[PDB]
């Protein structure tokens, strides 16, 4: 329910993200594969 | 499957009453503030149902545009706020693939208007590792109930 969302070392770890995306895992891919033909 | 997600439709009637996640606040947020708040624009709510003309309701999350500060910047953002899955589908991964659609509707805007991440609310330690097994990562100190997932991963998620 968070429209303004206030960082700290919260801010590098979101700056970290952008500049180093993570790489979707097997879970998330099983889901995407699952949304896909419904 | 009979199972559809789709975004609250204006001028439907759902059957909710029944609906139990295990979580109290979200059923009774789901049975007498989501609609209305859906409606009156507060928020862009999206269920999971039995696609049959009753509607009844077996899941739920909300979406709402956001961003992202420090104590410099701006991100413009969109945080998933609450995600429920009804007890009786838990264990066949809905809430994942809600996840999932929910990444989908954030990319498709970010497409369109320049979106740069995904944050998400966990009130509880069963949410906040469910959410670091998806790969958000996870925030500390004041934003220790925040994840962060960025749209260039979404963006892999459906191209690779
Ligand atoms: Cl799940």
């Amino acid at each position: 329910h968070r429209r303004v969302i206030l960082n700290e070392e919260s801010w590098t770890r979101v700056m970290d993200a952008l500049s180093n995306p993570p790489s979707p895992g097997e879970k998330l891919k099983r889901a995407a594969k699952r949304l896909q033909g419904m | 499957d009979d199972l559809t997600i789709e975004i609250l439709t204006d001028d439907a009637d759902y059957d909710l009453q029944r609906f139990d996640c295990g979580e109290e606040a979200l059923n009774l947020f789901l049975t007498t503030h989501l609609v209305r708040q859906h409606r009156n624009k507060i928020l862009r709510a999206y269920i999971l149902c039995r696609n049959t003309p009753e509607r009844q309701v077996l899941g739920y999350y909300t979406l709402c545009g956001s961003c992202f500060e420090r104590a410099y910047k701006n991100i413009p953002s969109v945080t998933l706020g609450r995600l429920a899955i009804d007890r009786s589908l838990q264990g066949q991964g809905w809430g994942a693939t809600l996840v999932a659609h929910a990444m989908n509707v954030v990319w498709s805007a970010s497409l369109a208007v320049g979106i740069h991440g995904l944050f998400v609310e966990a009130l509880n330690e069963k949410a906040h590792t469910f959410f670091k097994s998806l790969g958000f990562i996870p925030l500390v100190g004041e934003n220790e109930n925040a994840l962060f997932f960025p749209t260039k991963s979404i963006e892999l998620l459906f191209t690779q």
